[PDB]
């Protein structure tokens, strides 16, 4: 096997990113970092959500984006979203710092290398 | 529309999880006036 | 504008002139290719052209799309509906010959076929004249010689099958290996029965799915193609699922053998009532993917799990076929000095086809015993 561990390096990269950028982020028990810029007026595991998210690497290059609202089931998404989206209501925005083990894993996919820290700027517009 | 298989019985869909079973196909519709050969049709061992 | 190649390489590679038993190593390698580029604005001269590239005119297959767009001779229409298309086909037919014993003729064969079709829409950005591929997808075919003789003689019927039990058991091992590849051992692997992923209530749509695979990793259920394709291959090739490959395709074709043994004459059968005695054995097995395709669901979106909670697969296929044929398993062809001819042979074939549409394994088994008796009574009076 070629099993690779990225938790420690992802953790140190995330804390360095929060050091260079004047940002304070709360940490979950699974290693996810999140920032609530604003709160609205909570999605569950079986809940449909519409998001205006934006995803990029630590160097700022965008790998995925949705300028208009896109509907998701919130149970088919990466674990980082499954932990971050329930933290706010409709209209709120969250900044995610998903590590690899909560994102695309140690192998990644196309356009996302394995063991890559993901950054998401997600706006929850509806929990329909 | 609300027949989207991806949103079967989520919050306001026209379909329930019964739509996935042949026996309960009729009960799988949330809407009322649904007929067994107009709105839908079922096959049990359909060949591709 | 269009393109194509017909690369062909034939070699005899006479090993002649411990391992000296190898006599001939015949190798055939055919590689076809082709490219279709629509929206090409320039015309051609009287004697021809070299405008996109001199190599393309002679079938290079090197990329010209981006250079052509940069040089400004692709269409400026922003809703172009014609697709750039590339095709590629490969065929390898290595054939060997061995002479281990003076009277033992052994023939080896290796096959590997691989087809590849790529298609994409495109547009050229009005600024910076950059080529923009749109929704590229891929489909192709695969075939390769394999060996699964290890499970060829294990009894398999409607009541029992050791290989199918191995297929059932290998699913969890392959799923664990894939999960370790995806979750790189830095955290506890999330599972369908743990606290973080509890079995939901009876009303939840995913109660049955969670119950069906309690201890499996989250994205690798018993129904995932990436789980059960290597499990199927390892189980029916007789391999160990703990170390067998989890790849869809295979690089090295496993040789298939043709054994001819005309050697029992020299033991005692010169005057032992036998005039001739030959034994033959042919084995041929192939692993085939009739059609694999790229998956538009396998993308950069955060949506990574399908309706069955399986992770999306980069390459999807409806079916995989394992075919094995003993033609013959053994052919005892001999004659006695009384002119009693016997041609007894046994044939055997297996045609395993695993469908990923319904997750059903269809198995076709065959047996054929042929006995041919030839006798000639001499000078019978009516």
């Amino acid at each position: 096997d070629e099993v690779k561990d990225y938790t420690a390096e992802n953790e140190k990269e995330i804390v360095d990113y929060l050091a260079q950028n004047n940002l304070t982020a709360q940490r979950t028990n699974s290693g996810l970092y999140y920032i609530i810029t604003k709160e609205g007026s909570h999605p569950t595991l079986n809940s449909n959500i519409t998001v205006i998210y934006k995803g990029y690497f630590t160097n700022g290059k965008v790998f995925d984006e949705s300028t208009e609202g896109v509907s998701y089931s919130l149970r088919t998404l990466i674990p980082g979203w499954k932990e971050g989206i329930p933290l706010l209501k409709s209209g709120g925005e969250i900044q995610l710092f998903v590590p690899a083990h909560l994102g695309y894993g140690s192998n990644g996919n196309k356009t996302v290398p394995g063991g890559a820290v993901l950054i998401f700027e997600i706006t929850l517009v509806s929990v329909n | 529309n609300k027949y989207d298989p991806a949103t079967i019985g989520q919050a306001g869909s026209f379909l329930n999880s019964n739509i996935r079973e042949i026996v309960t196909a009729k009960s799988g519709f949330n809407n009322t006036n649904v007929s067994e050969a107009t709105d839908y049709s079922v096959l049990e061992n359909a060949r591709k | 504008i269009q393109n194509s190649n017909s690369n062909t390489l034939t070699t005899t590679l006479n090993m002649n002139t411990v391992l000296t038993s190898i006599k001939n190593v015949q190798i055939n390698y055919t590689k076809n290719s082709g490219t279709v580029l629509p929206g090409y604005t320039p015309s051609v001269g009287f004697l021809g052209t070299s405008k996109p590239s001199l190599g393309f005119v002679f079938g290079s297959q090197d990329d010209v799309r981006y250079e052509a767009a940069k040089r400004g001779w692709l269409t400026t229409y922003q809703d172009f509906n014609q697709s750039f298309t590339q095709v590629s086909n490969k065929l390898l037919k290595v054939t060997a010959n061995i002479d281990l014993l003076p009277d033992l003729k052994v023939d080896l064969s290796m096959d590997r076929s691989y087809s590849e079709n790529t298609s994409e829409q495109y547009s050229v950005d009005p600024s910076t004249n950059e080529y923009k591929p749109l929704s590229p997808y891929t489909y192709g075919m695969f075939s390769i010689s394999t060996v699964m003789i290890k499970t060829a003689f294990s009894p398999s019927d409607e009541t029992q099958s050791a290989a199918f039990d191995d297929f059932r058991s290998n699913r969890l091992i392959i799923a664990n290996r894939l999960a370790e590849g995806h979750y790189g051992s830095g955290v506890a692997i999330p599972r369908y029965g743990d606290a973080n992923n509890p079995i939901p209530a009876e009303t939840d749509p995913n109660y049955a799915v969670y119950t069906a695979n309690q201890g499996y990793p989250i994205g690798y259920t018993k129904s995932n193609q990436a789980v059960l394709l290597p499990a199927f291959l390892a189980a029916y090739t007789g391999s160990d699922a703990s170390s067998s490959s989890t790849n869809i395709f295979r690089s090295f074709p496993i040789p298939n053998w043709s054994i001819k043994y005309n050697g029992l004459m020299r033991y005692k059968y010169f005057k032992d009532k036998f005039k001739r005695f030959s034994l033959q054995h042919n084995y041929r097995a192939s692993y085939t993917i009739n059609q694999f395709r790229s998956n538009f669901d396998y993308n950069s979106s955060p949506k990574v799990q399908d309706v069955n909670t399986n992770f999306y697969n980069e390459i999807i296929m409806s079916n995989v076929n394992l075919v094995e044929q003993f033609s013959p398993l053994i052919r005892m062809d001999f004659e006695l000095k009384s002119s009693l001819r016997v041609l007894s042979e046994i044939k055997k074939d297996r045609a395993l086809s695993m469908s990923f549409d319904n997750n059903l394994l269809t198995e076709v088994k065959g047996m054929e015993y042929i006995i041919g008796l030839g006798y000639r009574f001499k000078d019978v009076i009516f």
